[PDB]
């Protein structure tokens, strides 16, 4: 089942997109999670919202200029929060001479633009905003409410995770990036671009991202010696030539506007945004990764990280564990290339 | 436990 662990593409009817989760445990079936990243490319009849010509006045309150620090592959961003402005003043600035994308031809050329000029003229990236540019009725796919095992959080304890159980907007211009990392508590991710120029993405299949980890705290044994998670800090950048070098297998795919990618429990994935574009994102769980939660290795050096108690979740799915995890002796490994129950129905 | 943010510190 996709034993070459790479990224697959998905083309579902209106049918099959219906139910979200049930779509996810398919192309589990399939081997995608392998890759670590997969792309569905929703069924031309589909549309979230009737237009985008109303949102110019939405405030991206936190505006993040991203200062990148680095050479040979390796880089560190530091991101400087900058002054409020809205979705207009952000398009100004984005397609302005000073920021838009390059001249080019084929994406490989503009990809080697990027890995040569990440230090440079540093871009301002409109990043986890609160919100969503779905209409309220849109019932499939919505990220606002993709309706998963994620949501016994908010159900059970009242707690809501901005971006986590929340939908967060992320408006791009040309050479902003995204580093290295797993998700919060190593959940899926969902991620669709709403318009604009395209996103693209490097993976690394999650069968192979202790690989990547080691490697990183190698190249970065300072940061890596105060925080075990030090990734979790998405600040770190890692160029494919790099990755190629330390024999770190990965794949690339680029996300055009309309398209949704899934990133899988545990894995690794970076990139950045061709020009003005917005993507949509939120966190989610199937039963398979109720054990990466169990295991993920948290981020111990900062305040306001991301962390979910799995009692509730040990309990309902694996009641008979209960007492055994309680009591730290669950041992369970994970094997990465099993697709979740769910899709026991397409098996 | 529960709780945080995904938003990471800016700088
Ligand atoms: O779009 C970005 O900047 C980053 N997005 C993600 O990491 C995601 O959807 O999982
Ligand atoms: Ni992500
Ligand atoms: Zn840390």
């Amino acid at each position: 089942l996709n034993p070459s662990a790479r990224i697959m593409t998905f083309y579902p009817t209106m049918e099959e997109f219906r139910n979200f989760s049930r779509y996810i445990a398919y192309i589990e079936s399939q081997g995608a999670h392998r890759a670590g990243l997969a792309k569905v490319v929703p069924p031309k009849e589909w549309k979230p919202r009737a237009s985008y010509d109303d949102i110019d006045d939405l405030v991206i309150p936190a505006p993040i200029q991203q200062l990148v620090t680095g050479q040979s592959g390796l880089f560190t961003q530091y991101n400087i929060q900058k002054k409020a402005m809205t979705v207009r003043e952000f398009r100004k600035i984005a397609n302005s001479d000073k920021y838009c994308t390059p001249r080019y031809s084929e994406f490989e050329e503009l990809e080697r633009k990027y890995w040569k000029n990440l230090t440079f003229n540093p871009p301002i990236y409109g990043a986890d905003v609160n919100g969503t540019l779905y209409e309220k009725h849109v019932d499939e796919w919505n990220i606002g409410r993709l309706r998963t095992i994620l949501d016994l959080v908010e159900k059970e304890s009242g707690i809501t995770i901005e971006g986590v159980n929340t939908p967060y907007l992320y408006f791009g211009m040309w050479k902003t990036s995204f580093a290295w990392h797993t998700e919060d508590m190593d959940l899926y991710s969902i991620n669709y671009l709403h318009f604009g120029e395209p996103k693209s993405w490097y993976s690394v299949p999650p069968e192979h991202g202790k690989r990547l980890e080691r490697l990183a705290k190698g190249f970065f044994p300072g940061s890596a010696q105060s925080c075990e998670a030090f990734l979790r800090h998405k600040m770190t950048l890692i160029s494919p030539l790099m990755l190629k070098k330390y024999g770190i297998p990965f794949d690339k795919v680029t996300q055009e506007a309309g398209e949704f990618m899934i990133t899988f429990p545990y894995g690794y994935h970076a990139g950045f945004n061709h020009g003005f574009n917005c993507a949509e994102s939120t966190n989610f769980a199937t039963r398979r990764w109720i054990e990466y939660g169990k295991q993920a290795v948290l981020c111990s050096c900062r305040k306001d990280m991301v962390k979910i108690s799995m009692d509730v979740f040990v309990r309902k799915f694996q009641p008979e564990r209960y007492k055994l995890w309680k009591a730290g002796k669950d041992n369970t490994v994970i094997d990465h290339t099993l697709p979740t129950p769910e899709a026991a129905e397409f098996l | 436990s529960t709780g945080g943010v995904k938003k990471p510190h800016r700088y």
